[PDB]
């Protein structure tokens, strides 16, 4: 766009370009219009949320699509019945009522939810303005960020963010912290000369997101606010659209599974009512009436607050997630592309190893001080300690008594706030420890001394001389040693102890990491007495035969519970891949430290290395890993990055381009794979919209990430997305416990109907008590089963098969609705029938007698006993068949909540009263149950009444036939699982 | 199309045993229900605590009885007659053969059932005991005249026993319209609205084969020409409620009546 040459413009163009100063900067009142004109340095956020359509997205979904319609079909039949006349179309509307009702409410619930996720999440915003220091007119001086403009001249120094994208004018010593725009771990040099063409590789620009480590620098503000690299970035991942969700896409092909058996339903059975002399408007009603019937008005209820406890559950451990849906992502996940800087590691450089006393030590670097530390005990060590500890200008900003040493905001530069951290937490309070040892010399980092030199008077008064304490490159350091500090002793530096320490090193350096040298000496009292007058200029004191006392190196560390998660999630059969912008050394490197790639696997390049062969002869399948980095992965013809993908299984992508990062995501969506991705970044923004579920870093993370996550984790801890695959495979397995519980009772429901069609019975089930039923008293029983523990190892299996493995399939189907179905539709029928028995109707004359006792012309029909009874009175022995087949229902609930607890295990192996929470609900069951029928006035209300205690029992022994015959059908399921008996009733 | 065609059959068969062999269950249980109940006497009998009266002839525009007509004009009362005539089609002598002739004149218990395959006793109820009321000598049953017959009939509910004090009797009126007009006057027949006590109790289908409820026929002689006038009709009796509000049928009948001239 512009920077493309930006960066490559002389100052003389730029400066003509911008129509500023390289040195004084904008007029006032230049800079103020430029700002009307571009609006305010910062990154545009969505334009519109208006509260209402956030309402009207929660009304949509596959259910709530189904309800919709099912709520219309209502409303046209009621239509087609007041038309012609037939009363008690109010069942109609109760209905659609209740289902509209149902989808407003969970709307709500819905709605609120994603308000208080969304507002925690901003609660952990930093919310004050960033700064800069700008200079207009040839004044310094401090605006906000936000009020830059393109062409203004700025500073910036150690601590400072950069605020805009910059052109490099003048820089000392300008190192800079570009994780989050590329993935670089490692401090990134500016400098006034155009290192490439590309602005995101040249090293005189500096990136409007990004951190100045240490130096100086001043330049020109090339872009401000979206035009940014970050806004473009930024731009990219908001065009980016999110997949369905899994979750989503299961209960989409159940409603699917749902409508198909609703729509044949109807068609056979209208046919049917057509061949036995019903009017054609009647059978469509009737149709209807039974495809409304298949939908059930509460299920929508019971799966968002079983997902919403899920929600609880990892709120509780710092994991919040935007919509409830995301909530099962994770189970459901078979890959896990991971970004590296901040996202596996911590970016924190970090003292890693020490070499003193002709011995390579490791520090703990876990940022939580859970590792192991190195040897403490030694005299070489106390010295090093001191060097270190005294030649170093860093400090902790102050009030930070509390907030763990790592996490302590520092002023300094990057090796030296890593070594403050450092002589903190391991000699402890290093800025007094320091402050008593008087500084009296100081030579700071020097870019033709090379080193950092520092001389002091000692502690005690009895010892009177200095000690010279130097900090420098290895090489450059040795090169002033002639001696070196060793087990308790100070020997001669021989050629022994320079190969010794060559080989520390590179040894070292090949781990790719920072090490510095450290010597010291302790000048006379002769000839450097109380007083001294050091002067730099003339080197007055020593700068050679300086004693030698260690290296420190550092590194950016994995993040202490990373690398057990990666390795949880493996053993879950979790394939995770690293997508990184950084290096391919770090990537590699990393990448061991934390599981991705594992002991004695090696890449193709390690294998040539190893047999000393040429690349090109070497079997590729013979390498576990693979390391393919961003500007080979652009050759790569999808099917060359498919066939690589699924040769080596531990993928390491290193520098990769925010986009390649969305390429890779791609690129796996497209083999049927569910990813996720977990990341900090802006550069991670795309990737984590495109992903699944995107999991980003609560702190760590950039604004643009957290914004494309799906799921923050507030306290930054990987480990919680092991968590999360566990609960995410609960809820699947439990959803279908509770979906199944809810789908059964439907069948109970429509069949009395569909007799009472072909049979003219008198109606057994009214509308109004299938929706106490659905709406109310089965709901407690249905998300109760939401508490059950697995029954396997859920941690050690493989992820689902998004294909075969589904929520309900044709077996749950099948079995549920028709069998255990059935048997509940037969323990009302037997009910219904005793009942009218009982009360005076035998079951012969029932057959054929709706349209008569319906009729309210007739007020004196004979019963069996040639009885005459009212209309009224025939209705309320009515509502008594309701009520029957309504109690029959429940115990055989009773009895379906039970079962449907475990899938494979049998009650009495695990428990009728493990789940304490479906216990509660099972009596809040019977206690409403019984508040319907015998609190009084109940048959003018609902129509319930107080059915004779006769008929509680008449139905118990279909229930325990339920529990009976599932129970040996999840007996010889485990017993013998073989082929013919578990594809059939195993769901 | 999608399981295997071997064993399509195989679980074809066994969802066929299983609707069987549940099915069998319902029907055994369907047969032990039959066998446990009394083919004399309900069980229980819960919505039945008081008796609904019915009324002839029964037309019903909207909203319950409404029974309009005028005299002048034949086609308006004729099938208002014809209905009378076929409901008393079964309370002729020729056709009331099989019951005795009830002079009892209070309650009639039968304990021990002596009658043709074990069958029990009922009474007569003959159609010329409403008189002036049963089609002779009118057929027209007081329509032509101004005057019409409605025959109030009590259901019939198993043992239930209506009264000792009295008969219980039937008594129609207006809904007060006392200023603007006299109160309604009525003759009933058999006199004083009564269904005889020897008619209660009835002791079910199978053991009365051949039973029909006692009648009273109101003949209704105050009523104005072409004016809607409501009527109802309760039963006196201490066993018998005339005000649940949930059944408007519950020992009352209303009606609506325009006698148009
Ligand atoms: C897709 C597959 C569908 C399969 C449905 C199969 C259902 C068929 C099951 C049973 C039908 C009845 C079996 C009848 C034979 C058994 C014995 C029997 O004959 O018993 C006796 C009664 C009558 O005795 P009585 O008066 O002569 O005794 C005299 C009375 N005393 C004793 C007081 C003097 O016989 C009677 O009433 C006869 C009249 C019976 C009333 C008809 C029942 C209609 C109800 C149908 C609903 C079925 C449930 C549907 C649920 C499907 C779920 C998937
Ligand atoms: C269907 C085949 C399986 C067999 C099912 C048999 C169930 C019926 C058992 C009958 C055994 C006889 O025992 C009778 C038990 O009934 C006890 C309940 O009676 C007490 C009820 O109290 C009165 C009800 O109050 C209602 C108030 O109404 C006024
Ligand atoms: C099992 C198939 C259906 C038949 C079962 C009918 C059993 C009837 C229940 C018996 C109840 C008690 O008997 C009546 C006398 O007790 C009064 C209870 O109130
Ligand atoms: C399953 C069922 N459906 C009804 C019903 O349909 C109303 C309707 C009509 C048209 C469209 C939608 C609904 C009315 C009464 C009872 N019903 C029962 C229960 C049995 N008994
Ligand atoms: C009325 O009772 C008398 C008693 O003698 C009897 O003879 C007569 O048959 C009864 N009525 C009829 C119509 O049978
Ligand atoms: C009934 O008919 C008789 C003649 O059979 C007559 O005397 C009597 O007055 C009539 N009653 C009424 C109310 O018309
Ligand atoms: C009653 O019927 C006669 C004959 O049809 C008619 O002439 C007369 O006007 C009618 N009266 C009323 C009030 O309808
Ligand atoms: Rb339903
Ligand atoms: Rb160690
Ligand atoms: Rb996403």
């Amino acid at each position: 766009e512009m920077e493309i040459n930006d960066h490559q413009l002389s100052v003389a163009e730029l400066e003509q370009k911008y129509q500023t100063s390289a040195t004084k900067g904008l007029s006032a009142s230049l800079a103020a219009e430029l700002l009307l004109r571009d609006g305010p340095n910062a990154l545009r956020p969505p334009r519109g949320t208006p509260e209402y359509v956030k309402f009207a997205r929660q009304l949509a979904g596959g259910l709530q699509c189904l309800m919709w319609v099912a709520a219309a079909i209502c409303l046209i039949a009621f239509a087609i019945q007041a038309s012609e006349g037939d009363l008690t179309t109010d069942d109609n509307l109760y209905l659609a009522l209740a289902l509209i009702a149902v989808v407003v409410v969970t709307g709500c619930f819905g709605y609120y939810q994603e308000f208080k996720s969304t507002n925690i999440i901003a609660s952990f915003k930093n919310l004050v303005p960033q700064q800069a220091t700008v200079i207009r007119d040839g004044d310094k001086f401090q605006i906000n960020a936000d009020q830059l403009v393109v062409g203004d001249l700025v500073e910036m120094k150690g601590g400072d963010r950069v605020p805009a994208d910059i052109r490099i004018l003048q820089a000392q010593g300008c190192k800079v912290d570009n994780s989050s725009l590329t993935g670089e771990s490692e401090p990134q040099t500016r400098s006034p000369e155009c290192t490439h063409e590309s602005p995101l590789e040249t090293r005189n620009i500096a990136f409007f997101s990004t951190m100045c480590l240490e130096g100086t620098a001043q330049g020109l503000v090339v872009n401000t606010g979206d035009r940014t690299i970050i806004g473009r970035i930024a731009s990219l991942a908001s065009g980016v659209e999110n997949e369905k969700t899994p979750i989503a896409i299961e209960i989409e092909h159940f409603v699917d599974i749902i409508a198909g058996l609703a729509i044949l339903f109807g068609a056979t059975f209208f046919i049917v009512a057509m061949c036995i002399g019903y009017t054609f408007l009647r059978a469509m009603v009737f149709f209807m009436a039974i495809v409304v019937a298949y939908v059930p008005e509460g299920l929508l209820a019971t799966v968002t607050v079983c997902l919403s406890l899920t929600a609880k559950r990892l709120a509780s451990k710092n994991c919040v997630v935007k919509n409830l849906e995301a909530v099962e992502t994770l189970g459901s996940t078979s890959v896990i592309c991971s970004d590296k800087t901040g996202t596996l590691t911590q970016n924190r450089m970090t003292v890693s190893h020490l070499w003193f006393d002709n011995h390579i030590h490791s520090a703990d670097t876990t940022e939580d001080q859970s590792g192991q530390t190195f040897d403490q005990s030694s005299e070489t060590w106390r010295a090093l300690c001191r060097v270190l500890t005294l030649c170093n200008r860093a400090a902790f900003k102050s009030g930070q008594d509390a907030v763990p040493v790592p996490k302590r905001i520092v002023i300094g530069d990057a090796s030296e706030t890593a070594l403050l951290k450092f002589s903190e937490l391991t000699l402890g309070n290093a800025m007094g420890y320091r402050e008593r040892f008087p500084k009296v010399c100081e030579i700071p980092f020097n870019s033709t001394n090379k080193f950092q030199l520092s001389i002091h008077t000692l502690e005690d008064p009895r010892d009177p001389r200095h000690v010279l304490v130097m900090k420098g490159a290895p090489e450059r350091v040795l090169e002033r040693c002639s001696s070196i500090l060793i087990k308790g002793q100070e020997l001669p530096l021989d050629e022994q102890w320079r190969e010794a320490f060559q080989t520390a090193y590179l040894s070292l350096g090949g781990l790719g990491e920072r090490v510095l040298g450290f010597c010291q000496l302790y000048l006379s009292e002769k000839d450097y007495p109380p007083g001294y007058a050091f002067d730099v200029e003339a080197m007055n004191f020593p700068t050679s035969g300086l004693c030698f006392a260690g290296l420190v190196s550092m590194i950016d560390p994995p993040r202490a519970t990373v690398p057990d998660a990666v390795l949880k999630c493996r053993t879950a059969g979790i394939r995770v891949i690293m997508v990184t912008g950084d290096h391919p050394i770090t990537a590699k490197a990393i990448a061991a430290s934390v599981g991705i790639i594992s002991e004695g696997s090696e890449t193709v390049e390690d294998i040539a290395a190893r047999l000393r062969v040429p690349v090109d002869q070497v079997n590729r399948k013979d390498a576990r890993a693979c390391v393919i980095n961003g500007m080979q992965l652009k050759d790569m013809d999808p099917s060359e990055l498919v066939e690589a993908l699924r040769t080596h299984p531990e993928m390491v992508f290193a520098r990769t381009s925010p986009q390649q990062k969305l390429v890779i995501v791609e690129s796996c969506q497209r083999l049927g794979a569910i990813v996720a991705v977990t990341g900090d970044g802006v550069n991670d923004s795309p990737a984590l919209k495109k992903a699944d579920i995107g999991v980003a870093m609560g702190i760590a993370g950039s604004d643009a990430a957290k914004n494309a996550a799906d799921m923050i984790l507030l306290d930054d801890n990987f480990a919680s997305i092991v968590t999360g695959v566990e609960q995410g495979r609960l809820i699947f397995d439990n959803l279908k416990k509770s979906i199944a519980y809810t789908l059964t009772k439907n069948i109970p429901e429509l069949t009395p109907y569909l007799i009472y069609i072909t049979v003219s019975v008198p109606l057994p089930l009214g509308c109004i008590t299938i929706l106490f039923i659905e709406l109310c008293t089965d709901i407690f029983p249905s998300v109760s089963l939401a508490y059950e523990k697995a029954e396997s190892d859920i941690m050690h299996l493989r992820p689902r098969n998004p294909k075969r493995d589904r929520l309900v399939n044709e077996p749950l189907a099948a079995y549920s609705y028709f069998q255990i179905g059935a048997i509940q539709s037969f323990a009302g029928f037997t009910d219904y029938f005793t009942a009218m028995a009982q009360e005076g109707w035998f079951p012969l004359l029932c057959v054929g007698l709706r349209p008569q006792w319906e009729n309210h012309h007739l007020q004196d029909l004979q019963d069996s006993y040639g009885q005459e009874w009212t209309f009224g009175q025939r209705l309320y022995q009515q509502y008594t068949c309701y009520t029957v087949f309504f109690i029959s229902i429940e115990m055989c609930q009773i009895a379906d909540v039970l079962i449907r607890k475990t899938r494979r295990l049998s009650a009495f192996q695990q428990g009728f009263f493990r789940n304490r929470i479906l216990v509660i609900a099972i009596v809040f069951q019977v206690c409403i149950g019984c508040f319907l029928c015998y609190c009084p006035g109940m048959p003018n209300i609902f129509n319930f009444m107080p059915i004779r205690f006769q008929w509680w029992l008449v139905p118990m022994p279909f229930s325990l036939l339920i529990f009976v015959y599932d129970e040996i059908r999840k007996l010889g399921v485990r017993c013998c699982p073989g082929s013919w008996w578990d594809q059939e009733l195993y769901y | 199309l999608g399981r295997t065609l071997s064993r399509w059959v195989w679980i074809s068969l066994y969802y066929v045993a299983f609707y069987v062999v549940m099915s069998g269950i319902f029907a055994l249980c369907i047969y032990v229900l039959m066998r446990t109940i009394d083919p004399y006497t309900p069980d229980y009998q819960d919505q039945l605590k008081s008796p609904g009266v019915t009324l002839r002839p029964d037309v019903y525009g909207e909203k319950g009885l409404d029974i309009s007509y005028n005299v002048s004009d034949s086609t308006t009362w004729a099938g208002l007659a014809h209905t009378l005539h076929r409901f008393l089609a079964g309370y002729s002598p020729a056709a009331q053969e099989g019951s005795i002739n009830c002079t009892s004149e209070k309650y009639f218990f039968q304990e021990s059932f002596l009658a043709p395959n074990h069958t029990k006793f009922s009474c007569k109820f003959t159609a010329d005991m409403l008189q002036n009321c049963s089609g002779r000598p009118d057929p027209t049953f007081g329509f032509a005249e101004g005057k019409p017959c409605f025959i109030i009939k009590m259901n019939r509910i198993v043992k239930f026993l209506p009264g000792n004090s009295t008969a219980p009797r039937v008594d129609c009126a207006f809904l007060d319209q006392p200023r603007d007009g006299p109160p309604l006057q009525v003759e009933y027949f058999p006199a004083n609205g009564t269904y005889s006590l020897h008619y209660f109790p009835y002791y079910g289908k199978k053991a009365q084969p051949h039973y029909s409820n006692p009648l009273v026929a109101a003949k209704l002689l105050n009523v104005p020409r072409n004016r809607d006038v409501v009527i109802v009709c309760k039963i006196l009796a201490e066993h018998v409620s005339f005000d649940n509000p949930h059944d408007p049928y519950e020992g009352k009948v209303e009606f609506k009546l325009k006698i148009q001239k």
